[PDB]
């Protein structure tokens, strides 16, 4: 069972850059193939037997290599490139994948766009207290929220996710979500969520009031 | 030159008269050619319901078998002996050869007793197809109504006798194709210009083939369903499958031609000592095509069997160690029938073996061992008997998986060409030439 | 031509589960059916391969019968066994369907994939809340809805608005461990001219607990 | 005489290794340019439409546009050819044919690239011409080509290498091996006279050949039919029928195919331009009728598989019947560097269907599928035109593989041969080196 | 090669039914599918036919629309669609795969059938009463039962003995439709020493009024 | 189209024996088929193309014709041929069928073994009243029955079934159920039943008495 080994597990490119990765095997390979898993999606079959595109891959595409070392290159990356891509062979038993490359692209900054939303009614009848706020299509991806029930900055209870890069845009996203024990919430009157993000010096917050 | 230009604007005009005389000469090499297929069976038949009428008692079935056979075998020798010592062996030489005009095509005789006589030396079970021995009352047949209605020329000649041939081997195994090119590649004198109307030929093999279907028309003679597809980074194992036959190919041109003389001690010559062996090899298989009906019979029977995969891989070593044996036994004992299928059934055989070698010594080609069957059913017929271009289109013809063409012809001719890079000849021309030699010496 | 796996949820360690695969699109037989998975995090790892017949069944060097993998043509559906289930038997299941160029296999198609959970949790069906905004109708000509999956167990669940008719301007964040539980939610940019002047529900899935909550999002009064 | 037969016999297929390792070698490059012709001819058809798709709006402009890129394409065939080797026009086979009787020469220092470049320009421009005969002549010339290089002697090594190599031309040319070896051992070799000819190295030639354009065009067929229905016994019959009707207008077609080669003739008098000239205009037709009207023009293959899946009413296979005789005789009789051998297997196609359709409800208790006689009649009027039936039924079987059909194929394919020979018809190949091989002499 | 055919039933005139063939035992297509319909104890009568690419549909001359006959390849299944019912369509409709010899198809392999009931009358439960020997009988070593099945439409029920097993000397009638309401008896006879000795019950059932009843035979009163 | 006009409608044989039947063409034909159809069975093949047995059919079965006129023949006609056969044909579309020939087995005179039953408890609580008779095994088939109640012959409310000769002793049988009323019933004590056939020189009656 070869070993494949991928070039950069993870690397950056502005589009319109030429963009190569590679494939390494423990043994001497021959006719492998390529990949595509954009996120949350299956991988979809892009290239095989070293270098022939499947059908509708932008040709863009090219892969290449020979015998241990093969590489996948776009020439001049799009922001639709962006996905993790895994190298397999089959030329020897059992087939193996490699470990994989993720792409992400570099693009202009991009502020986030804020949200707050009121623990539920319905998730109030069974005692949850959920304060939600959504960040969207931002870039970077680096960003800091901050939580306030009536002026203090709270910090428990709060939790928050990323949603990978964004196939189309290359923005990214998030989730900050407190939970209370709904009267830890109906005690309290005001909730606000402050953002902070390259884009502005000053923090972007959202707030609302139980009343 | 100035010549030419005459021939080309006259070029393919074959008499009329030649012509629908091809076409009932093929009617009748059909007609014939069904009754020797449908005789060969019933007799076959009556030897088992013999079989399951002493059920019970074995050694007594054991008994009954071998004689019920070598009877028939006797029968078989005899005739051929008493009669046209020429029905013996293939079939086809003396009709290579009688084409060539060295050698003849006495009808009146030959007729029944390949007829009858195969007709029981393979009613009776003995490692012997119906190849040939069609090929060879298919010529006859041509000849036949070529006398009666007495026509001359050379052309009106080797046409009727050729297309006869054709129209034979092609109800032998319904493939129309295969007979014509059979002709066109083996049976056709083979170092010079002969006047063979190949327009008549097809339309004997036409007739011939019609008539077949007429009468066994809802079922094949071979039949292994769509088999997978061929990959072409797999095409190199069927190269070496090629070579492997290749090298054997010739070496079992040897034993066909050396038991033969070996065989021929045995009763020197006399027709007593000989129809007596006769008896003795038909009976020894009528024994085997009991207790081990893949060593005997004529061959098909187990070519579906053993291209699915179901003979472990020592069971078709066995089969096909014991079958070059039954089938050099049979054949080089100049009893009347052909070695032209049981050498199908043995390419089927050493091709599944090689499969299975394949089918997991690279389990990244996932291969189908099948395939290799198919690629190697008509190997031998290239290898010995060096005709791969009729072997091709016939287990085309046969095994209906054109996907694997490819590998057929890697295979066949790759066998070909190690046959000839070792000396071997072809089978059948090395019969004529050693018939037509001593023949004069 | 679409590969759609289904079965493989929770399992108990040392438990078994078996895995289908109905196949539509194509002639099911004819063709090797495949199986390869990505234990969360990490690679890719092919468990095994069958061709048309089932005279084959190659596996990855695993066990005795750790795996056991099958078809029914009849039904143009491909299986897999596995038993005795451990922390590494956990991950997302994908059917392929396998061909060649030249003639060095890959894995041509592979469909969604089925997520095998192994561990003595228990099932939890979501619990979904609507998530309208705080009566701020300082709404730009764009508003975000977006509703909340709480209390639910394994991952993944999915989830789609309108019926995913509503695809552009979608977010839905990955999950989070809930020391127990998973939660996650979704968020639904657009343009107020369309809400609440028309529907608009977020379709919620869980495929272990075959459980399916489509939550209208209500503007609180 | 016997006493030479049994030492011949004994000898028999001994051909030598190094006639063999050249129709290795030449097998190997009949086919990378066997796909090279093919993927060229491609890429213009293509650009071709790259640009009516780049003047969509404008109609008039558009069938302009049309006319001319195709015209322009068929001058810079039609001249290559007269300016540089008046032979590369016309199919390909008749100058090879002849160049096995050794009636004609094989200048592939020339008619290489007169033949590629002129029939990739008159077949990319999209005329009623097959790469048919245009890759069995690159084939042969490219045998001789080796033949010269590595200096072999003998008139084996000679005809050897010269028809493996139009062998394992027809082969990469319709991916049809089988059909290959059995054009020569049919029709190229001398078909008047014992030949020294290898078929152990036409074999290996066509194998190598076909290895190539696998290698290029694997995971597509050239026509795809699917497995049609059987055909019945009282089935038969209608198959003698169409094989009739092929087998009278076989000869017909063979007239006109020859006439209109020497009534277009005229209309340049043998000048290199109001020829060229002449080309460019019929060339340019072709554009135009195949963007008008696809069927009427380009090589044939597009509507084969449209044509036996029944989707032409019987009118409109009229319609492209005739539309098509006349179309394939301009282009052809025309002397453009173009094979004639495709366009008349489109052409048997469609007349088969015809017939189908008709059989096919006027016997509606046969429960007929005009798609058989299609595939019965695809390859007969390659038997009562061209006449080699045996090479058109192995060459229809390996492309359309319904070999279920094949009796038919052959009652039809036969049936033809007969009544072509019955009404005087003549091997429209020889019937074209005779003229050929003929006023050579004639112009003495 | 197996043909199961469904959808016979009652229907009013004038209404429209669907029959349906579930073919088991055969690659369904390079087939042809036909309907043959044999009227209540009269002649077979061909429907039409209709080959694999469902590209050629033939009918027994009658008026358009009279007969759909329509195939699905995926689901190897023959439907027959039968509109403006009238009262020649009562009739017992016949699924059947053609195939020949010569060219002279034959109707190959039948199927078992379904029967089409044309008629305005509702759907009526069987009584089912039982038939046991009485006041002035004379116990001969034989002795003969039966039951009773009057008042149902339509058809059809079945009667059976012993839920099977006493298929032996069993006797059952054709059933009578007096006044738009069918009845119908089947006797059976039996060693006057294993009844009532043993007990004799008689199963009747009509699918249709979804009515099951095993009437138990007993000695009179 | 074609008329199939199969000759004897009906007809009778006893095991070992040999029976012809026929099929007349309104017009040509040709290769004719027969199909055997054992009572309340599905179809089978037997015959095709005039002659040819089908993979199974008793070899004592075959039968031809030609030209306007084919026939079916048994020679030494067993039991198990007792059914129907339709001459179909389809050389000429629309494919056509006899109108059969039923092939009934001739067999010893069987008498009549009447049975008569008293209205059920049950049926006799809720108005009904029915008295069925039942009169099995017998040959020929010509029976008849007849209703007495009191010396009084009773026609109406009579209902009667003819069984298919029984495949296992081809005898017949019939039963005759008279229906009536509780209200009439209940004024009536005589209820006989009477058997008249060939097997018998007069009447096979039976009866009960309400008593």
């Amino acid at each position: 069972d070869i070993v494949l080994t991928q070039s950069p597990a993870i690397m950056s490119a502005a589009p319109g850059d030429k963009v190569t990765m590679t494939c390494s095997a423990s043994s001497s390979v021959s006719y492998i193939h390529w990949y595509q898993q954009k996120s949350g999606t299956s991988p979809k079959r892009w290239i095989y037997d070293t270098s022939k595109l499947t059908s509708g891959v932008p040709v863009r595409f090219s892969g290449s290599g020979s015998g241990t070392s093969y590489s996948l290159t776009i020439n001049t990356m799009e922001a639709e490139d962006a996905a993790t891509y895994y190298c397999q062979q089959w030329s020897s038993h059992p087939q193996t994948f490699g470990g994989g490359t993720k792409l992400e692209i570099l693009r202009a900054d991009a502020a986030p766009t804020v949200s707050i939303f009121p623990p539920s009614s319905e998730q109030l009848t069974s005692g949850g207290a959920s304060v939600v706020c959504f960040l969207n299509n931002f870039y970077p991806k680096d960003i800091n929220v901050k939580w306030k029930i009536d002026g203090s900055e709270r910090q428990n209870g709060v939790l928050n996710s990323w949603t990978d890069q964004d196939s189309k845009d290359s923005t990214y996203s998030m989730s900050s979500t407190l939970t209370l024990t709904k009267d830890e919430y109906e005690r309290h009157n005001s909730y606000t969520c402050e953002a902070t993000h390259k884009t502005s010096t000053s923090p972007i917050v959202k707030s609302f009031n139980r009343a | 030159r100035r010549q030419l230009i005459r021939q080309l604007l006259e070029r393919d005009k074959t008499p009329l008269a030649i012509l629908f005389m091809a076409a009932v000469v093929g009617t009748l090499v059909g007609l014939a050619a069904v009754a020797f297929d449908k005789g060969v069976a019933w007799l076959q038949n009556q030897r088992m319901g013999a079989l399951v009428h002493t059920a019970d008692n074995y050694p007594l079935l054991l008994t009954v078998a071998f004689l019920c056979s070598a009877v028939l075998a006797m029968f078989g020798y005899f005739l051929v002996r008493k009669y046209a010592p020429e029905a013996g062996g293939s079939g086809i030489p003396e009709i290579e050869g009688a084409l060539e005009d060295q050698r003849p095509v006495r009808w009146w005789r030959v007729l029944p007793v390949k007829f009858f006589g195969g007709l029981g030396t393979l009613g009776g079970g003995m490692v012997l197809g119906r190849a040939g021995p069609t090929v060879q009352i298919g010529g006859n047949i041509g000849r036949m109504v070529l006398d009666i209605f007495r026509l001359k020329g050379d052309e009106a000649r080797h046409t009727l006798l050729a297309t006869g041939a054709a129209a034979g081997l092609a109800a032998a195994f319904n493939a129309p194709l295969a007979g014509i090119l059979f002709i066109i590649e083996e049976m056709r004198p083979q170092f010079r210009y002969t006047l063979i109307s190949i327009k008549a030929v097809f339309i004997g093999v036409i007739m011939s083939t019609i008539m077949y279907r007429i009468f066994n028309h809802e079922v094949a003679l071979i039949d292994v369903g769509k088999l997978s597809d061929a990959p072409l980074n797999t095409l190199w194992l069927y190269l070496i499958l090629g070579i492997i036959f290749g090298i054997f190919g010739p070496i079992f041109n040897k034993w066909v031609l050396g038991m033969q003389d070996l065989l021929h001690r045995v009763h020197g010559g006399n027709i007593t000592k000989w129809v007596l062996m006769g008896g003795a090899i038909g009976g020894l298989c009528g024994l085997l095509g009991f207790v081990a009906p893949a060593t005997s019979g004529g061959g098909f029977n187990l070519i579906p069997i053993a291209t699915a995969g179901n003979f472990s891989m020592g069971m078709l070593v066995f089969i096909f160690v014991a079958r070059v044996i039954t089938t050099l036994l049979c054949f080089s004992s100049g009893a009347p029938g052909g070695i032209f299928a049981p050498m199908l059934a043995l390419g089927t055989v050493l091709g599944t073996a090689f499969g299975m070698v394949a089918v997991e010594l690279f389990p990244q080609y996932h291969l189908e061992a099948g395939t290799f069957a198919i690629a190697g059913m008509g190997a031998l017929l290239a290898a010995s008997i060096r005709a791969p271009l009729t072997g091709i289109i016939l287990v085309l013809e046969m095994t209906d998986n054109y996907q694997l063409i490819l590998p057929m012809i890697i295979t066949g001719l790759g066998a070909t060409l190690l046959a000839q890079f070792t000396g071997g000849k072809p089978l059948y021309s090395a019969i004529l030439a050693r018939t037509l030699a001593k023949q004069e010496a | 031509v679409r590969l759609l796996e289904s079965g493989g949820g929770l399992v108990q360690p040392g438990g078994s589960l078996k895995l289908s695969c109905a196949a539509s699109g194509f002639d099911y037989s004819r063709y090797w059916m495949s199986w390869v998975r990505q234990a969360p995090g990490k690679g890719l790892k092919w468990i095994g391969e069958i061709n048309p017949v089932s005279s084959t069944i190659n596996y990855t060097p695993s066990l005795k019968d750790k795996f056991i993998i099958s078809r029914d043509n009849a039904k143009d559906t491909l299986y897999l066994q596995i038993s005795k289930v451990r922390s590494e038997d956990t991950a997302l299941y994908y059917c392929a369907r396998l061909y060649y160029g030249y003639g060095y296999w890959y894995f041509d198609v592979w469909g969604a994939g089925t997520t095998v959970t192994v561990s003595s949790a228990k099932t939890t069906p979501p619990s979904v809340y609507p998530l309208a905004p705080g009566s701020a109708a300082a709404a730009a000509s764009m508003v975000t809805l977006g509703c909340l999956v709480k209390g639910y167990f394994p991952e993944p669940v999915t989830v789609t608005w309108n019926s995913g008719s509503l695809a552009a301007g979608v977010h839905t964040f990955p999950a989070v461990l809930q020391a127990a539980l998973y939660t996650l939610s979704s968020s639904v940019t657009v343009p107020s001219s369309s809400w609440p002047s028309e529907t608009v529900t977020c379709n919620v899935a869980h495929p272990a607990s075959s459980t399916k909550v489509d939550k209208k999002i209500v503007p609180r009064a």
